[PDB]
């Protein structure tokens, strides 16, 4: 329906994988 | 997926951050005032209530992230609805 | 045969019935609860929204 | 007991009333998102099932009005106690 | 053996034949 839906979804995984800068 | 043990990969500094990029992610500020309100703490105990379940219910460290980030996307919906509907 | 007047079993489609209504019920009540802290949070970061608005 | 034809005492909003009070006494909510929810629905449903089966079953009004009550006590009672046992 | 069984009981019966009056309504 939210024809963003999967590309805002995959903006957050992306950000979520960035916190793997705890030691980057 | 499932990778067995990948819990032992995900440390509790790890999962802490994660829960700070929940609650910024849900209601961006730059603490104008704002992490001492008691609006603001209910958000972060929400958010470690959403990373406790999405951690147990995901068996690997993709799906972890994965369900995360449809959890999230479908917090930010529902306060942008709820944000319209008084306007 | 005597197995004429073999009564008819009724009990296991009964209690069926009933475990997947209590099953349901637990289930909403255990949703509703979730929604409703869910709106209270929401409801508070828009409140804190407002107060911001200058 | 038998009351002969205590049916033709009994209106159809009554009846209506009466399954209204089974849901409520089952399970009360507040919740208006609760009306709409399927799990909600097969309750209204039960109730009139059970609702029905007393109404045929009972033979005067007292055994109906006691019947429904001791429906309501046992389904009440069930979910008391898997409530108590939820993991 | 839940003593409030026959209490409990009592108080659904009331309050479905409580129903009775309160069409009486407006």
């Amino acid at each position: 329906e939210d024809p963003e839906k999967e590309k805002r979804i995959k903006e957050l995984e992306l950000l979520l994988m960035s916190t793997e800068e705890l030691k980057g | 997926g499932v990778r067995k043990g990948w819990h032992e990969h995900v440390t509790q500094d790890l999962r802490s951050h994660l829960v700070h990029k929940l609650v910024q992610a849900i209601f961006p500020t730059p603490d104008p005032a704002a992490l001492k309100d008691r609006r603001m703490e209910n958000l972060v105990a929400y958010a470690k209530k959403v990373e406790g379940d999405m951690y147990e219910s995901a068996n690997s460290r993709d799906e972890y992230y994965h369900l995360l980030a449809e959890k999230i996307y479908k917090i930010q919906k529902e306060l942008e609805e709820k944000r319209r509907s008084r306007l | 045969a005597s197995g004429l007047f073999r009564a008819l079993p009724v009990s296991a489609p009964e209690d069926l019935l009933v475990e997947e209504l209590v099953d349901g019920l637990l289930s909403l009540e255990e949703e509703l609860k979730d929604k409703e802290e869910e709106k209270a949070v929401l409801d508070g970061l828009l409140s804190l929204e407002e107060e911001s608005r200058g």
